């Protein structure tokens, strides 16, 4: 399913700072080429529990249209030696 | 659970365990009801006045 991207509200500023990393360098790597700066990668979302840090990621992954891997961090550990190494 | 102060906030909070139901000690009147459903199973008499014991 899909969740609207205004259905997340009150945090309209954090939605725009996340798009500065994810939306922008996908379409226009020509703008980051002008200044001469290497595009940013790697975003860390952190805050008090329940603020909506998962909701923000959920909405933006149904919207953008790029291929999307979703991974519970603890779901890729395996018993066998180094099998957890092959997954990542 | 019997220690709720210990569990961290990601296990609690609404949207996970919405309701947080507290259990109070049986009140002086409840003691009367309680003693009376456990005694039915064994022999009773009319000597007993459960109101006293509660
Ligand atoms: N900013 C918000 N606007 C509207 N609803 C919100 C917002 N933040 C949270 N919610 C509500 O909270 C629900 C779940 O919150 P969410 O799971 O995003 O918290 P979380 O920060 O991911 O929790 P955790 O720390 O356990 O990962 C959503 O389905 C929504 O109903």
């Amino acid at each position: 399913g899909e969740i609207t991207f205004d259905g997340i509200g009150g945090l309209t500023e954090q939605i725009r700072e996340l798009r500065e990393v994810i939306e922008l360098p996908l379409k226009n790597p020509e703008i980051f080429q002008r200044v001469g700066i290497k595009p940013p990668k790697g975003v860390l979302l952190y805050g008090p529990p329940g603020t909506g840090k998962t909701l923000l990621a959920k909405a933006v992954a149904a919207t953008i249209g790029a291929n999307f891997i979703f991974s519970p961090a603890s779901g890729i550990v395996d018993k066998y030696i180094g099998e957890s190494a092959r997954i990542i | 659970t019997n220690r709720v102060d210990v569990l961290d906030p990601a296990l609690l909070r609404s949207g996970r365990l919405d309701r947080k139901i507290e259990f109070p000690l049986p009140s002086e009147d409840s003691r009367a009801q309680i003693l009376q459903i456990h005694s039915r199973k064994m022999t009773t008499d009319d000597d007993i006045n459960w109101q006293e014991l509660a």
